[PDB]
RNA sequence: GGUUGCGGCCAUAUCUACCAGAAAGCACCGUUUCCCGUCCGAUCAACUGUAGUUAAGCUGGUAAGAGCCUGACCGAGUAGUGUAGUGGGUGACCAUACGCGAAACUCAGGUGCUGCAAUCU
RNA sequence: GAGAACAGAAAUCUCCAGUAGAACAAAAGGGUAAAAGCCCCCUUGAUUUUGAUUUUCAGUGUGAAUACAAACCAUGAAAGU
RNA sequence: AGCUCGUAUCAGUUUUAUGAGGUAAAGCGAAUGAUUAGAGGUUCCGGGGUCACCUUGACCUAUUCUCAAACUUUAAAUAUGUAAGAAGUCCUUGUUACUUAAUUGAACGUGGACAUUUGAAUGAAGAGCUUUUAGUGGGCCAUUUUUGGUAAGCAG
């Protein structure tokens, strides 16, 4: 069946209608891969964070997710070429959209009821976003940041309603401020997970603590 | 045809045009339900209790 | 092994002493649950329990703070009225029961009523109510985790209690000397267990059989230098002595409370302070970075 | 070090597993019962299994257990024909170890008529005095580390009796 | 055909509290109730005999009746135009004192305690309560806490 | 002050590793004639506290311990929300005025208290 | 999870961890850990006279249930149920 | 139509205190259900390659991202129950064929003390009660919450 207008399905009216085990018949997500770019990229490769993130409080159809991640993708890789980026689509397509099915045939009226029992079968799937939540983040360094913004403004046009960039303070996907984290970075508790960081609490066991980082105890010692 | 179902539009103010009323409960409430193995006690503590009070005030 | 931080964070503890296994909380819950038109009528308990080398047996009455204790009994009093091997023997709880039931009954008044029964034998008998007079002190059994059986120990404390002319509501069934070819208990068996008869008869037996076993084991009867057939008559005494003066005399107390309180202080461990700990912790950092 | 932190035998159980039920396994039964002077129990099937010629409930096993003098004695008895030896393996980590033999009526008593014949396991549950803490009714406590035993302390204990040794392999 | 049950709608109004499941502590039977006392009803989903029906849940009445083991409470029902005497038998479970009573007793006894005192002397010692009055005229002084000024901040994304 | 018995609140008590426990107590522990129960005196039942032990349990202490509890001008008066407007915006929603006001988080603290009775270098 | 001849993924047995991730006739929900789960023993209270009360509600009925009383019982050592 | 009384046993109200709830929110390094990405670690329950030989198929541990009408530790606002006394409190002793081991308690009381305020605020327009009977039992809309629907001057 011809796929309806997002115009129909812009706005959160309904309850979340997630799959599961009452919402069984259920098509699968377009968008499948979230995370692109040098993905496998460590943390202070990549220390800009750049975010796309929705204005309004809107539903993102998953479809629309995934072919602006296309078109992000795509000028991004072509201008600084395949691993200068890692970007994360943070919102997730688990609202269900309904539409009820419908015969628009010859005197249709007949075989068909219209509103009696017009409970809609799943048309597909959509995110739900609220104002001031992230869409899109890319991390990258700094010098890719006319790159990484112009691909983002690609992909804002994928995208109902008004999204803004937004050049965060923090240093990569982490939760910290750059500057600060810079000095927890060179105090050396900071561990590589393939991806991501593992700080050090002043809270835990201290051979465990030992044991994941001894180099912020050398740095205090010596 | 299709005739509606159910509101409760308008019965908020009917309730309170004369008014959501107490039961005006009193003193010495009716003694039913109260278990009866203290009932009949109290039926023959009663008893005594008059036989006691006016016999005193002869 | 490895327990996670959920399923630690959604642990559900038991009640502290079903935590430690001390008291069955379900049937604790009937135990004290009383006919609520009985407002503050308290349900006494017969609590009587066996740790080693000992006998623990009491009254007891349930307030919201706590259980507080009408009167109670251990083996170690028993010495006084002259039991003094087997502080924890079936004969002992029944002993003990008397002394119980006499002191709490001596305690609320009630000695010239209720005496109980005097030559015991073996006969399952409630104390009857004294007529135009108030009813016998009911007590309810309490025998705890411990499980029941036909002829326990806890069985024998009970008819201690029936027979020391507290009433406490019961049933023959788990007296030792219970037929089952036939309802009727042994009153000839439960009257020679009372003083001793199935350890008498084995004092006897193992006299007769060997000398080794009846030796290392009984030691401290072979310091009495006491046979079998004495047994009997010393309880008979102790009997007699504890319906003549249950009062209950406590110990000396030597080496006095404030004696006690500073000499387990002494030795007892204390827990170290919040500076204490921040400056262990700062030499074991320390310590574990000192180049290592 | 301590006279009674050390490890004891306390049961030894004994299982033969009959494919069916019926007079074989009376036989099984009754071999066993002389065997440790005592009636073992019938273990039914727990669910059917469609593959065993085995319905639930219908008496596939029967195992007996022993404890005290008469478990120290067969086991000694089971080890006359293990060699004194066992493997690296067969030894649990809780710090219980077993060995299964293929034969015991003519091994060790006489093979009288009207018996067939019969396989069986041994599996020594092997700790410390101290372990009633766990399963009195009263208190019941939990065994701690130190009372707690692993496969060196057992192998080191069997090492110290019946002569024995460890990876046969 | 819609579903009106006795425990419809009771998903989470009989949820054991976290952590607190299982056979409930002992003082909730170790309390008395005379006739008089007003309690609540806070039902218990442990127990399942005497269970109270969804609506009561919260209430709160004055006990009528004490039983072997339950009591009688009058709830004030709305139905209608007009409240009923609702009169319920409840297991000991399923209600609680309600601190009303203790507080407003122990007001009680201190009143009588301040009339007392005044019938001897200090007389009018003003036995009603008195609501937060507005308050009164005070100076604040400038020592060590100089008025420092707080100015709008900017906006900042923070995103 | 420790221990036991009965408990109240029901983790500030739980859990994981390590250690200590003077005296008393507790426990393990010793043995099966009877009571009692099983296949097994392992549990339970009986007897001795007689052979010994703190090994374990129990108690307690340690852990930049997980957890649990409390508090914070910590997040945050943020989210949310009652009421009001001929307020904004096309709308989704939002700003305000008068109110109420969190949770996650960040940090600091703490890790049983207690009742009755008995008993102990 | 670790183990034990045949016996392997699953046959039986042992130990350990196991806040309940199982079971309770049947849907779903709730509830339950020395039990409301599994096994064993005994029974019939799945009995009578009714009356009162809660829900549906008109505070009618029917249905369901709760709490008693007067009996007689079952079980338990008993409280109790 | 009244009747019984004459400022109250009151209130579409509030404060204090006291509950109760499981929506909004918040939460998944918390349970169940989803989820994206990796990092570190396995028995001869298969290495697929030299029979213990780097060798890929899992599972766990610390993480990271986004969620939930039929998920939740937690948890508002609003709405809601109750109480704020003379129908109460306190003292003493009287009945009971109930209860208690009881001359114990429970209930109902006898006698005695309870003005500055007889015990929060505000108002009370009179308050309470009975009988009787008409019409009505087709609804509609607006702000806010919200169900189905693309939406409706749509339906609920």
């Amino acid at each position: 069946m011809a796929r309806r207008p997002a115009r129909c399905y812009r706005y959160q009216k309904n309850k979340p209608y997630p799959k599961s085990r009452y919402n069984r018949a259920v098509p699968d997500s377009k968008i499948r891969i979230y995370d692109l770019g040098k993905k496998k990229a460590t943390v202070d490769e990549f220390p800009l964070c750049v975010h796309l993130v929705s204005n309004e409080l809107e539903q993102l159809s998953s479809e629309a997710l995934e072919a602006a991640r296309i078109c992000a993708n795509k000028y991004i890789t072509k201008t600084v070429g395949r691993d200068a980026f890692h970007l994360r689509v943070r919102v997730h397509p688990f609202h269900v959209l309904r539409i009820n099915k419908m015969l628009s045939c010859a005197g249709a009226d007949r075989l068909q009821q219209g509103m009696r029992g017009a409970w809609g079968k799943p048309h597909g799937l959509a995110a739900r976003v609220d104002i001031g939540q992230i869409i899109f983040s890319v991390r990258c360094k700094d010098v890719n940041k006319p790159v990484v913004i112009e691909g983002l403004r690609r992909a804002r046009y994928k995208f109902p309603g008004q999204q803004k960039i937004i050049l965060s303070k923090k240093w990569g996907f982490t939760n910290l401020d750059r500057p600060e984290y810079i000095k927890k970075r060179d105090a050396g508790e900071i561990k590589d997970d393939g991806a991501f960081v593992k700080f050090l609490s002043k809270k835990g066991s201290l051979e465990k603590n030992y044991n994941e980082f001894p180099e912020y105890f050398q740095n205090l010692s010596a | 045809a299709k005739s509606k179902n159910h509101t409760a539009h308008n019965q908020t103010r009917k309730a309170h045009r004369n008014g959501i009323k107490k039961p005006k409960t009193y003193k010495y409430p009716s003694l039913k339900g109260v278990d009866p193995k203290f009932r009949r006690n109290h039926k023959h503590a009663l008893h005594g209790t008059a036989k006691a009070l006016a016999a005193a005030k002869k | 092994d490895a327990k996670s931080s959920a399923y630690s964070s959604r642990f559900q503890t038991p009640f502290r002493r079903r935590r430690e296994g001390k008291t069955d909380y379900y049937q604790r819950k009937r135990l004290v649950t009383q006919h609520k038109a009985k407002y503050n009528t308290p349900k006494y308990r017969l609590v009587v329990r066996f740790t080693n080398k000992d006998i623990i047996c009491q009254i007891i009455s349930s307030t919201i703070t706590g259980d507080v204790v009408l009167a109670a009994a251990y083996s170690h009093e028993l010495p006084r009225y002259g039991i003094t091997h087997g502080l924890t023997n079936w004969a002992a709880a029944y002993a003990t029961g008397l002394l119980i039931a006499r002191r709490t009954l001596q305690k609320l008044g009630l000695d010239e009523t209720y005496k109980g029964v005097e030559e015991v034998e073996g006969e399952y008998e409630l104390t009857e109510a004294v007529e135009d007079g108030p009813r016998p002190f009911k007590v309810f059994l309490d025998i705890g985790l411990q499980r029941t059986t036909t002829g326990a120990r806890v069985f024998g404390a009970l008819k201690g209690a029936s027979d020391g002319g507290l009433y406490v509501p019961h049933s023959e069934n788990r007296f030792p000397g219970w037929d089952f070819e036939t309802e009727e208990i042994d009153p000839e068996l439960l009257r020679s267990y009372i003083f001793g008869g199935h350890v008498s008869q084995y004092m006897e037996e193992l006299a007769d059989d060997d000398e080794e076993r009846f030796s290392e084991l009984f030691k401290g009867y072979l310091a009495d230098d006491i046979d079998a057939d004495s047994l009997e008559d010393i309880y008979t005494s102790a009997h007699e002595a504890i319906r003549a003066d249950p009062a209950f005399k406590p110990t000396e107390k030597k080496f006095t409370k404030e004696q006690y309180a500073a000499e387990s202080k002494k030795y007892r461990q204390t827990k170290l302070s919040k500076e204490e700990r921040a400056a262990r912790v700062a030499a074991k950092i320390a310590a574990l970075a000192g180049q290592q | 070090q301590n006279p009674m932190r050390d490890l004891k035998i306390e049961k030894l159980v004994l299982n033969i597993s009959v494919g069916e039920s019926g007079d074989r396994l009376t036989r099984a039964s009754k071999v066993l019962e002389q065997l440790s002077g005592q009636t073992p129990v019938q273990s039914k099937a727990r669910y059917t299994v469609r593959t065993f010629g085995i319905r639930r409930n219908e008496k596939i096993a029967v195992h007996v257990t022993v404890r005290g003098p008469k478990a120290e004695e067969i086991l000694e008895r089971g080890l006359k024909v293990k060699e004194y030896q066992l493997r690296d393996r067969n030894f649990s980590a809780t710090g219980n170890f077993g060995f299964g033999i293929d034969e015991h009526i003519d091994l060790g008593i006489k093979y009288d008529p009207s018996i067939g014949i019969f396989g069986m396991d041994f599996y020594v549950v092997m700790n410390r005095p101290g372990a009633r803490v766990t399963r009195r009714k009263r208190c019941k406590g939990t065994v701690g580390n130190s009372h707690k035993t692993t496969k060196e302390d057992t192998v080191s204990w069997f090492k110290q009796k019946y002569d024995a040794d460890v990876l046969d392999k | 055909g819609k579903s009106h049950g006795y425990r419809s709608r009771t998903r989470y109004m009989f949820q054991r509290d976290f952590r607190k499941h299982g056979a409930v502590h002992l003082s909730t039977y170790l309390k008395v109730y005379k006739v008089g006392d007003i309690v609540d009803i806070k039902a218990n989903g442990s127990i399942q005999k005497g269970m109270p029906h969804k609506f009561y849940q919260g209430k709160t009445g004055v006990v009528y009746n004490v039983t072997k083991s339950s009591v009688g409470v009058i709830i004030n029902k709305m139905v209608g135009n007009r409240y009923l005497e609702k009169r319920l038998n409840l297991r000991v479970e399923h209600i609680k004192h309600s601190k009303c009573r203790q507080e407003f007793l122990e007001r009680v006894k201190a009143n009588a305690a301040k009339r007392a005192e005044a019938k001897a002397q200090g007389v009018a010692v003003q036995l009603k309560r008195q609501p937060a009055q507005p308050r009164e005229s005070r100076i604040v002084s400038t020592e060590g806490n100089v008025p420092q000024t707080l100015a709008p901040v900017p906006y900042e994304t923070f995103i």
